[PDB]
């Protein structure tokens, strides 16, 4: 019900921080976590592809409760949904904007732009569009690095 | 009196029926417009707003004959819409309807009012600079109005009214149903409004600042006196008024009695009591203390229109404080009704009226980020006049 600070001032520090964690799964363990065709296992990815797919759930547990409170908003424009609401609010330019406005730092826009790019964006929203798509690449992580010892 | 009594009841074949329903004056709405002279230093550096009036632009209005009258013979009231129609009068204005001014974005100005969430400021902000939208526009006279499809409401993804203007809709409507007291019963009741859409009260204010009280001020029940203090409904302000006699004037050989609305009518509580009920919050009007502006925003969907006299007359100095270039005038921005004693008829009369939009400072939309204070931003006055003609006026002395 209470965060941190405000709700509105929680709710875009959560969504620039998980999607920074998600830049920042590939500037640190990019070995692991790619999109490279060639499926070699490297040695000690197991590990990480299991931490990566771990912060996934924990994410997408985080941003139910998060939506959960969204829904509870008693002054949302009249003849128009809060699912709605929230899809407007996180459509990729939008979302973009918004970052931008609140954080000043363009490159780190241009990063995420790139992520979402990759992820087919660029259940419902962005968030949970990304957090699908961290899924999938967290479980093709552990089909390709299956052991920390490869074989 | 006698024949008084009887040629002034509200039904067919009287001579209050026939002017009642199409009025032998005819009627004149002037428009001047406030100019905005520095819209970047009042957006930039929340300056003040240096205005210029421009006009008078003038429409012939009220020349419609009242629609759809139907009495009903056990109550003794009569009722009516009033068709809503302005010609305009190139011959009688400054300029064409197609003159440009620069004004207040109206949109921006109620959508920000209105939407206080942080989330919908947040999409109405991207909306307001995609469009490329900013805190004042270019319109033409004909769009500021009577409507204009706003580009950045058009952009609006929950459903809005995108058409925006000072008197969007007009043509086409009707004010109404008004249910009068045609006054066949008891004659000190004639024209005095019974219900208006149904109700004695309007739901706008609270307590005795929403009763519907009086007239429509075209007549008043005959036999007036000096002593009396006039009740009258003005759909427009969206509350009963008065008027209060001032002087004894003749007007084409016919003794009429000049009734003005006092400067008390606008006072806050401090100075007039009773009207709390007219005060709808405790910032913009500084607890209350603010005078001569009437926040009609329940009466305009939300919007922050605030009604006032011409130039703020009467108003409080805070008021007036943020605007350079106004020149308040008693006798040419007050609002007066010169009526006849003894059958009640309004033979000459001119409302003054000025409409304001507030804004106020805003964290997420950027176009009001600089704002320093609120704004109380004058957009035009009216005059809204009407005289007896010659012939109706020796026909009066002579039929009368
Ligand atoms: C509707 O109300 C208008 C505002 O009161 C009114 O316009 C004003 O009319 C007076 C004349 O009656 C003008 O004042 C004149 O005063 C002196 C003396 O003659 C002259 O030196 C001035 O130059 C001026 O002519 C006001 O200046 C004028 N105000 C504006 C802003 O136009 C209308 O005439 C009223 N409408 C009708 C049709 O009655
Ligand atoms: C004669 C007195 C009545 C005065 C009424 C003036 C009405 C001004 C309204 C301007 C429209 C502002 C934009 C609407 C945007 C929105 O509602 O969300
Ligand atoms: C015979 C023609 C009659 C038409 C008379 C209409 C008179 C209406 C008077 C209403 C005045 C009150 C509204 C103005 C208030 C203001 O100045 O803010
Ligand atoms: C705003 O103020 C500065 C001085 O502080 C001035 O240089 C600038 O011209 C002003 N802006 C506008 C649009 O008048
Ligand atoms: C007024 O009269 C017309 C006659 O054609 C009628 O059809 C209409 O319903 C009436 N108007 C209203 C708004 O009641
Ligand atoms: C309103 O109707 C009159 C008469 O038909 C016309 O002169 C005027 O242009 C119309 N106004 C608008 C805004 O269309
Ligand atoms: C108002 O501005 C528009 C757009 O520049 C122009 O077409 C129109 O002619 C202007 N009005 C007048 C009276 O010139
Ligand atoms: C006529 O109506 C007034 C109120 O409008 C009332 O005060 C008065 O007593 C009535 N007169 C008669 C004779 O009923
Ligand atoms: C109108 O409001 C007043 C409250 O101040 C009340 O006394 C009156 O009865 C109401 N009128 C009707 C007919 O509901
Ligand atoms: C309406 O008339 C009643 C009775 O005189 C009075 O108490 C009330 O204050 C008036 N209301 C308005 C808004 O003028
Ligand atoms: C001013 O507002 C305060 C509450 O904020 C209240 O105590 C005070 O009496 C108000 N003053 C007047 C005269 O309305």
């Amino acid at each position: 019900e209470d965060k941190i600070m405000s709700y509105n001032a929680f709710f875009w520090m959560w969504v620039h921080d998980m999607l920074i964690d998600s830049i920042k799964w590939r500037d640190e363990h990019g070995r692991c976590i790619n999109k490279d065709k060639g499926k070699t296992c490297i040695k000690g990815c197991n590990k990480k592809c299991i931490s990566f797919q771990k912060w996934v759930e924990q994410k997408k547990t985080e941003w139910g409760k998060i939506k959960d409170h969204f829904r509870k908003q008693k002054d949302i424009p009249k003849d128009w949904t809060h699912d709605d609401f929230l899809q407007t609010l996180l459509m990729k330019d939008l979302l973009l904007e918004i970052i931008q406005d609140t954080y000043g730092d363009a490159n780190e826009i241009k990063r995420i732009e790139a992520l979402l790019e990759q992820a087919g964006v660029g259940k419902d929203t962005t968030i949970d569009k990304l957090l699908q798509h961290e899924q999938k690449e967290a479980d093709k992580c552990l089909k390709t690095h299956t052991d920390d010892t490869c074989p | 009196q006698k024949t008084i009594k009887k040629q002034v009841v509200l039904e067919e074949g009287t001579i209050a029926f026939k002017n009642w329903v199409k009025t032998g004056t005819e009627v004149y709405r002037q428009f001047w417009i406030f100019d905005v002279q520095n819209p970047q230093e009042v957006m930039m550096n929340s300056s003040n707003i240096q205005v210029k009036q421009r006009g008078p632009y003038t429409y012939r209005v009220r020349f419609l004959a009242k629609e759809n009258v139907t009495q009903d013979a056990e109550d003794n009231t009569v009722s009516f819409l009033q068709p809503n129609g302005a010609i305009f009068e190139p011959s009688l204005s400054v300029g064409t309807e197609a003159d440009n001014f620069t004004v207040l974005n109206l949109a921006v100005a109620a959508a920000s009012h209105i939407y206080q969430n942080q989330f919908v400021q947040m999409i109405l902000n991207s909306l307001i600079n995609k469009s490329k939208s900013s805190m004042f526009q270019v319109r033409t006279l004909r769009e500021l109005l009577w409507g204009y499809r706003d580009p950045f409401l058009s952009l609006v993804p929950y459903p809005v009214t995108t058409t925006v203007g000072l008197f969007y809709p007009y043509n086409n409507t009707a004010d109404g149903v008004y249910k009068v007291f045609n006054g066949k019963d008891n004659i000190s009741k004639v024209a005095i409004i019974d219900t208006y859409k149904g109700k004695r009260n309007l739901s706008y204010w609270e307590s005795h600042c929403d009763m519907i009280n009086g007239t429509d001020a075209a007549s008043f029940p005959p036999f007036v006196e000096k002593s009396q203090v006039l009740q009258f409904f003005s759909s427009d302000i969206c509350r009963s008024i008065y008027a209060v006699f001032e002087s004894d004037v003749n007007l084409k050989g016919i003794p009429v009695y000049r009734f003005v609305l006092p400067s008390k009518a606008f006072a806050s509580p401090v100075e007039n009591p009773d009207n709390y009920c007219f005060c709808t919050e405790k910032i913009i009007s500084k607890n209350c203390t603010s005078y001569g502006v009437l926040d009609i925003s329940k009466c305009k969907e939300g919007r922050p229109v605030y009604i006032s006299l011409p130039h703020f007359l009467y108003a409080s100095p805070d008021v007036s404080e943020p605007i350079d270039g106004l020149n308040p005038n008693e006798e040419e921005h007050r609002t007066y009704l010169d009526i006849e004693p003894i059958t009640g008829f309004t033979l000459q009369f001119a409302k003054r009226l000025q409409v304001n939009l507030l804004v106020k400072p805003s964290e997420k939309i950027q176009v009001l980020k600089n704002l320093k204070r609120n704004y109380i931003v004058p957009i035009l006055w009216l005059n809204e006049t009407g005289t007896i003609g010659d012939e109706k006026a020796n026909m009066f002395r002579s039929q009368v």
